[PDB]
């Protein structure tokens, strides 16, 4: 199972911001830093949000992030029909000096 | 460390679940003592 | 201040580093001599007070009194 | 650059398999490579990485010295090998590269993978 708990699926309208959130525990959220992927099936992974708060180079200006407490959110503002991907959350845990991964979420727009 | 007489002590203390090398985790040393020594050190021995 | 009426060999004296402290032994020469207390040459008492500002938290403080 | 690994292979339980991930030449040094692999209806999870030019290897607690990595210079080729294949070995594998002058990892490039069924 992920230590990290994310929600299986969630939707929303073209236009509007919707907001995903990614739920660990103290030993890797409230420790270490978060990071979002793109996937798509037949294709390689992406970059979307580094070190919680840094953008990376490509992507363009939509995708948002922020991180309290033990949760951290992603925010997409000005959804378009391109977005439509599976979204996940990974971080390092301390307590299993090892990476643990998200199960992932998939988003679909009306 | 000892800089312009002051001797700085930093620690932290965490649990670990292997014997083989050092956890590959990142952990920031927070500060616990400044003595202001004064004095040159140049050798060092441990007491077990 | 001036220490007349108690100070007048017992007293010696002999570049380094602000505030260190030197106390060693080794022209066969003894670096340690002795003063010769039998005005200019009277003796005086000297305490100087280091103060340690913003070097921690802030512990010692005047008989102000505090307010609401 | 780009990463290109071995086609898709189709093997018999027990057994062990052999899978290679082919880089480019300046990737090595400061640069390591890492392994990740996602099983069908379930998140990727992690095996572990090397880094060539200190030839130090890290490996998974879950994996008992089950896996092993290893890479050569001359050729600039690493090597992946898994012994003691069962049913649930069936997964798909990636090859990742990192960059080594950051604490906590961030996976920055990724393969196409390949996949590996067992019947
Ligand atoms: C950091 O501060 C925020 C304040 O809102 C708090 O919720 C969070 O638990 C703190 N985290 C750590 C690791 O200190
Ligand atoms: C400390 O001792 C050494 C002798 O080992 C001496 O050379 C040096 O001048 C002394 N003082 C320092 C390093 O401030």
């Amino acid at each position: 199972q992920s230590v990290l708990t994310q929600p299986p699926s969630a939707s929303g309208t073209p236009g509007q911001r919707v907001t995903i959130s990614c739920s660990g525990s103290s030993s890797n959220i409230g420790s270490n830093t978060v990071n979002w992927y793109q996937h798509l099936p037949g294709t390689a992974p992406k970059l979307l949000m580094s070190s919680d708060d840094q953008r990376p180079s490509g992507v363009p200006a939509r995708f948002s992030g922020s991180k309290s407490g033990t949760s951290a959110s992603l925010a997409i503002s000005g959804l378009r029909s391109e977005d439509e991907a599976d979204y996940y959350c990974a971080s390092w845990d301390d307590r299993l000096n090892g990476v643990v991964f998200g199960g992932g979420t998939k988003l679909t727009v009306l | 460390k000892n800089i312009d007489g002051y001797f700085k002590i930093y620690s932290k203390h965490t649990p670990i679940n292997l014997v083989r090398d050092l956890p590959q985790g990142f952990s920031a040393l927070e500060p616990l003592v400044d003595l202001p020594i004064g004095i040159n050190i140049t050798r060092f021995q441990t007491l077990l | 201040w001036n220490s007349n009426n108690l100070d007048s060999y017992n007293y010696l004296y002999r570049n380094l580093k602000p505030f260190e402290r030197d106390i060693s032994t080794e022209n066969c020469y003894f670096p340690l001599q002795s003063y010769g207390f039998q005005v200019g040459y009277q003796p005086y008492r000297v305490v100087v007070l280091s103060f340690e500002l913003l070097h921690a938290p802030a512990t010692v403080c005047g008989p102000k009194k505090s307010t609401n | 650059v780009q990463l290109v690994q071995s086609g898709a292979e189709v093997k018999k339980p027990g057994s062990s398999v052999k899978v290679s991930c082919k880089t480019s030449g300046g990737t090595f040094n400061s640069f390591a490579i890492n392994w990740v692999r996602q099983a069908p209806g379930q998140g990727p999870e992690w095996m572990g990485r090397v880094i060539p030019v200190l030839e130090i290897a890290n490996y998974a607690q879950k994996f008992q010295g089950r896996i092993t990595i290893t890479a050569d210079k001359s050729t600039s080729t690493a090597y992946m090998e898994l012994s003691s294949l069962t049913s649930e070995d069936t997964a798909i594998y990636y090859c990742a590269r990192h960059h080594i002058a950051v604490a906590q990892p961030y996976f920055d490039y990724w393969g196409q993978g390949t996949l590996v069924t067992v019947s």
